[PDB]
């Protein structure tokens, strides 16, 4: 009786009344494998386009935006900000030196004469701003590679961090190609490394120069930031 | 009337309009040409525009079309062609494999995968047994049949990149799905065969 239910019987019964086929389509509502485990380190560039990152100390998983509970409960629209153009956002919030203080603090603390090389790359600020927007207060760190181009290590303060889909989209799409984006964790916490794509690609420029150096006026370094930045620089040197 | 061909074409278009996308306005361009049936066809039964975020029940529609065609003693099996023309992504439903072959015709006939980047002037070609090949390594043997595991295509269309995300849907309430299947079996048993 129930046996012998060929596909033909199914499609015939539906052809009788399309509403039964709609009922069937309605019941098949759950995707099979939304969540995909991922292990560190991970090159974010070489990543599928729409995916959230649910990084946590015990495990590190990657899920899809459509079925990301945290990205769904919160206002899915959230706050669409105009960060679309790298250069636009650079010259938009270089004025906000009262915020973004940690970024300027780290580059200044290094004062290697490569503060010029940090200013030369506007991509850096873009990363910081967006990582600050969607993923809370960041702790910037700047290191010197054999290449004149400085490498950046933005550290994120979090036991379990939820990197949203829109953030990864912005980063990979607007800055991705020009600078290698990667994620790894130092002792205290996870971090996003912004790097130059070897020496194959150098792009964009501007030179405010001393205009910004007179501006920084060597603002005070909070001892909390002082300890964090010092320890993280030491630990980077150990890597 | 020309019901032998016209009526069949109309029914197929109605199927695609009714079951492809569960909700929303479906931008479909129907074809009014007998060349649909002629071998080596370059013209589709229907061309459907693809919108970001919407879910398109591809496999159900495909298997339903194949059933209707085999009922009408049409030998060939359908073929779906999802392509990026630069302006929009289009799903074209050809009843038989077109003439645009693998031999340097446009951007390669990209195969199925979880995520497929679909650049401009590139195509994806879905055939008769591609769905089962795609579902084989993702579900257990009992689940391979469409009655339990359905393939669908979501569109991730952004101005900076367009990507096709192929997914596999199952029923959560297996008991309720069984009840719906019972309804369908009752309807089939009541209707008369040849
Ligand atoms: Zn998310």
């Amino acid at each position: 009786d129930r046996s012998h239910f060929s596909l033909r019987d199914f499609f015939r019964g539906i052809s009788a009344n399309f509403e039964l086929g709609k009922d069937f389509l309605r019941e098949m509502n759950t995707p099979i494998h939304v969540s995909e485990a991922v292990f560190l380190p991970l090159s974010l560039c070489t990543l599928s386009p729409g995916r959230c990152l649910r990084l946590s100390p015990f495990g590190h998983s990657l899920t899809l935006g459509s079925h990301c509970e945290i990205c769904i409960n919160r206002s899915q629209v959230h706050v669409p900000q105009e960060f679309s153009s790298t250069q636009l956002s650079f010259f938009n919030n270089v004025h906000k030196i009262i915020p973004n203080k940690t970024f300027y603090v780290s580059l200044l603390s290094s004062s290697p004469s490569a503060v010029k090389a940090g200013l030369s790359q506007p991509s850096l600020l873009y990363a910081y701003l967006v990582t600050g927007h969607f993923c809370g207060t960041i702790c910037p760190i700047f290191s010197t590679n054999g290449k004149g181009r400085l490498i950046m290590h933005l550290l994120l303060q979090g036991t379990s961090l939820h990197i949203p889909e829109t953030c990864l989209k912005l980063l990979c799409e607007n800055i991705g190609p020009t600078y290698e984006l990667a994620v790894d964790l130092v002792g205290d916490a996870f971090c996003i490394k912004v790097s130059p794509r070897d020496t194959v690609y150098e792009k964009a420029v501007n030179v405010d120069e001393d205009a910004i150096y007179e501006a920084i006026k060597d603002l005070e370094c909070g001892d909390e930031l002082r300890l964090q930045i010092i320890n993280y620089t030491q630990l980077i040197l150990e890597n | 009337m020309a019901s032998p061909e016209e009526r069949l074409l109309d029914e197929l278009n109605n199927v695609i309009v009714s079951f492809l996308c569960d909700s929303g306005s479906l931008e479909v361009e129907r074809c009014s040409g007998a060349h649909v049936f002629s071998r080596g066809s370059s013209q589709p039964l229907c061309t459907v525009k693809l919108r970001h975020g919407q879910i398109y029940h591809l496999e159900f529609v495909y298997k339903f079309l194949a059933f209707k065609l085999k009922n009408c003693n049409y030998p060939s099996s359908p073929v779906f062609v999802i392509s990026n023309n630069g302006l929009a992504t289009t799903l074209r439903c050809f009843l038989h494999e077109p003439s645009g072959l693998r031999s340097g015709q446009s951007g390669p006939c990209l195969g199925l995968s979880t995520d497929v980047d679909l650049p401009k002037n590139s195509i994806i070609m879905l055939g008769q047994d591609d769905f089962i090949k795609f579902k084989s390594p993702l579900v257990f043997p009992a689940e391979l049949d469409l009655l339990k595991s359905m393939v669908v295509c979501r569109a991730y269309i952004t101005e900076h990149r367009t990507t096709m995300q192929f997914l596999v849907f199952q029923a959560a309430n297996a008991q309720k799905a069984s009840r719906v299947m019972d309804m369908i079996s009752d309807m089939s048993q009541q209707l008369s065969r040849s």
